[PDB]
Parts: structure tokens; C-alpha cells; sequence
């Protein structure tokens, strides 16, 4: 099992510093290049860092150099890419990757640079109009606002509930976060059995669940 | 920088069926070895990019057989023969030949599915939003076919295009259908001027226009 981890990715303020991490296992690491790929919230990959299994060559495209630095220890198995002076620009998903034209990638770890303030999302239950209705199945949702940095965990019934749900993917509306999920029952079985979304904002270290009560 | 160039940008295909995804390179990508660094990755959501194809034409061990490269010049292409279900995803070209090593934009690889209608729901503001000032109305439109679905929102009759927000699920796994989430914000007092709030859902020539309401009374 030849594998890449990946940590350290945080959110810093435009102007400050982070350092990453790529562990790997399964194979003799000195013995192969290693580079760095972001991709972006547009989903665009940029190649961002190379170095070679020994560590004495590297090199940056130049909208990187000068504020990147990639570095291994290989008596470690460690990648590292030292990031400093950052700009919102920057923000995107890192991957590590093996050259072979990388043949391996790591799952990538999320760094964001924002002035931005880190806020706990107010959660909202989104119970049927109060008119009674109707057919086979019932939507219900939570409404997850104003929430930043990413990600928010969102579960229905601590996650036993999980047929049925779509989560949809946050929208930024100036420096916060939204994000709403729908969960589809038979009609039968709400309000009689309960319905609640659980949801997680690690960066400001908040959970809130919200029991689904019909209106009046 | 050699800028790659993909097209299409979004490819919905029957399963079964032919794919052919096309990169173009702004300058040639030769090496000076003689030899074409021009490499094909699918990412599949969730999940980390993986080599499909190297040296335009080589298969990556473990890729099957469908899977073929063409290309020489400035433009480089990925046939599927016969795209399955575990295919879906997004394909990025890449060139190795020359630093800075350089993607396309990517392509999305999308299956087609018999068209159906969204199941519409919508909601009030709740009261808990009510208290802190605020107040949004929520519209689900789930499970529809295909991606591009028209919504519009009316208040007391009239349409409202400014204050709303939309996001789209990615096309579901199981079913192959599109959902979509669409917020309108609004402040206490503004939602409290008004009575009638609407979510429509139409095509443009879709003979169907899927209405849901509510007063606030």
C-alpha cells in the first residue's frame, strides 16, 4: 500500500506563514521526486513545487518563487512546503505527488489565506410551510449560515439517517459561508419519529443539533 | 507557459457509449529527448487525481483497455469506447515537457439519463432566524434531469432575481440526477412587508412550470 498523507493546512491571514506536511510509506522515498499541486476552489491544478529524491534540485513556477520553499527529509519520509507571505490567491487544496508525471497523489490538505474572521454558523431547521401536506414523503432541511472558514460537517439523526439527503455545496457571500441540506422521509414517519441534523464547524470548535419540529 | 486548452467543458454521455475529450497546447510540448509528456488524470469527486494515460498513447498499468490517447502536435485526445459508471468524473490533461509543468482546465464526464422533473419544496424563514433579524426562504428543487434547470422567484407576483443564492449537487450516483438548492435573503422587515412567496421550476420550452408557494398570512 504505497501511500501519501498530507497535514498542516490551516487558515492563515494574508501576509503570514504555514508549513506542510506530506508523509509517505511503501516505497523507498529517497529514490523518487516529489512535487506540490494545488487546486483551486475553480478546480483549476496548478503545479506549485519539485524537488528530487536526493533534495539537491528544485524548482518553482515564478508565481510561487521567492515565497514557497520545498524541502524533504527523507530519513523521515517527509515532504515538506514552507509557504510564506500569503495572499488569498493561494487559497486551494495541496497535494502531494510522486514523480514516476505523478503517479501517486495524496487525498490534499486545505489551506485558506483570507483576512476573513473566523464565525460559528447559525443553524436554521427548515420545517414544512405550515400547511399540511401531502403525498408519500416529507422534505425537510437545515439552513447553515454565516459560517467561515470551510468545512462544515452536516448528519442527519448522527448519521443513521442517511438515505435520502443531499447536502449542497456552500456559497460565499461576502466573507461568509452558507450551506443548506435537504432529507427526504415517507410522510408516515415525521413528526412521530424525530428528525435532527447535527452539524460541525470545527474551526470555531462548535457543534449544534437542531431537532426538526413542525411549525405553528 | 505551455496553456492547455480542453474542450468540451462538461460531457454527458449514455453509458455504453463513446467518449472523446480534446486538449489543445499553446506551443509545442516536444521535449528536447524527442519525446511527448502529455498525460491524461481522472479525478473523481472526493477523491485524489489518477493516471490514466502517459506519452499521449500509453496505457497506466491497471487502466483498462477503453482507454486510449491520440495526438502529436497541438492537440491531444482521450477516446472512452463504451464509458461505464466508475468512468464519471473529471479528466485533466497534463503536460511534463516543459517547466512550469502545466494542466488543462479539465473536462467533465457526465452520464445521461431519461429527463425528470424536480421535486420542489419550499420554506419559510424559521422563527429562530426571525429573532436575530434576519430572514431567508429556502427552495429545494431535488432529483431532476438534466443540469440546467431554470429557477424563479416571485414576490407577491412579482419577480425577484437579486437577493438569491444557488448551489447544485453533484450528479447523483445512484440515479444520475441533479439537485438543486436556491436561497432567497431578505431582511425581517422586507420579508414582513410582503405576503406571497413563490419557487418556480421550468425548462424554457418545458410545458410544466412546477409552482410552490407560500403566504406568511
Amino acid at each position: 500500500d504505497v501511500k501519501l498523507v498530507e497535514s498542516g493546512g490551516g487558515l492563515v491571514k494574508p501576509g503570514g506563514s504555514l508549513r506542510l506536511s506530506c508523509a509517505a510509506s511503501g516505497f523507498t522515498f529517497r529514490n523518487y521526486g516529489m512535487s506540490w499541486v494545488r487546486q483551486t476552489p475553480e478546480k483549476r491544478l496548478e503545479w506549485v513545487a519539485a524537488i528530487s529524491g536526493n533534495s539537491l534540485y528544485t524548482s518553482y513556477p515564478d508565481s510561487v518563487k521567492g515565497r514557497f520553499t520545498i524541502s524533504r527529509d527523507n530519513a523521515k519520509n517527509n515532504l515538506y512546503l514552507q509557504m510564506s507571505s500569503l495572499r488569498s490567491e493561494d487559497t486551494a487544496l495541496y497535494f502531494c505527488a510522486r514523480h514516476d508525471f505523478f503517479d501517486v497523489w495524496g487525498a490534499g490538505t486545505t489551506v485558506t489565506a483570507s483576512s476573513a474572521k473566523t464565525t460559528p454558523p447559525s443553524v436554521y431547521p427548515l420545517a414544512p410551510g405550515s400547511a399540511a401536506q401531502t403525498n408519500s414523503m416529507v422534505t425537510l432541511g437545515c439552513l447553515v449560515k454565516g459560517y467561515f472558514p470551510e468545512p462544515v460537517t452536516v448528519t442527519w439523526n448522527s448519521g443513521s439517517l442517511s438515505s435520502g439527503v443531499h447536502t449542497f455545496p456552500a456559497v460565499l457571500q461576502s466573507d461568509l459561508y452558507t450551506l443548506s441540506s435537504s432529507v427526504t422521509v415517507p410522510s408516515s414517519t415525521w413528526p412521530s419519529e424525530t428528525v435532527t441534523c447535527n452539524v460541525a464547524h470545527p474551526a470555531s470548535s462548535t457543534k449544534v443539533d437542531k431537532k426538526i419540529v413542525p411549525r405553528d | 507557459d505551455v496553456l492547455m486548452t480542453q474542450s468540451p467543458l462538461s460531457l454527458p454521455v449514455s453509458l455504453g457509449d463513446q467518449a472523446s475529450i480534446s486538449c489543445r497546447c499553446s506551443q509545442s510540448i516536444v521535449k528536447s529527448n524527442g519525446h511527448t509528456y502529455l498525460e491524461w488524470y481522472l479525478q473523481k469527486p472526493g477523491r485524489s487525481p489518477k493516471l490514466l494515460i502517459y506519452k499521449v498513447s500509453n496505457r497506466f498499468s491497471g487502466v483498462p483497455d477503453r482507454f486510449s490517447g491520440s495526438g502529436s502536435g497541438t492537440d491531444f485526445t482521450l477516446r472512452i469506447s463504451r464509458v461505464e459508471a466508475e468512468d464519471l468524473g473529471v479528466y485533466y490533461c497534463f503536460q511534463g515537457s516543459h517547466i512550469p509543468w502545466t494542466f488543462g482546465g479539465g473536462t467533465k464526464l457526465e452520464s445521461k439519463r431519461a429527463d425528470a422533473a424536480p421535486t420542489v419544496s419550499i420554506f419559510p424563514p424559521s422563527s429562530e432566524q426571525l429573532t436575530s433579524g434576519g430572514a431567508s426562504v429556502v427552495c429545494f428543487l431535488n432529483n431532476f434531469y438534466p443540469k440546467d434547470i431554470n429557477v424563479k422567484w416571485k414576490i407577491d407576483g412579482s419577480e425577484r432575481q437579486n437577493g438569491v443564492l444557488n448551489s447544485w449537487t453533484d450528479q447523483d450516483s445512484k440515479d444520475s440526477t441533479y439537485s438543486m438548492s436556491s436561497t432567497l435573503t431578505l431582511t425581517k422587515d422586507e420579508y414582513e412587508r410582503h405576503n406571497s412567496y413563490t419557487c418556480e421550476a421550468t425548462h424554457k420550452t418545458s410545458t410544466s412550470p412546477i409552482v410552490k408557494s407560500f403566504n406568511r398570512n
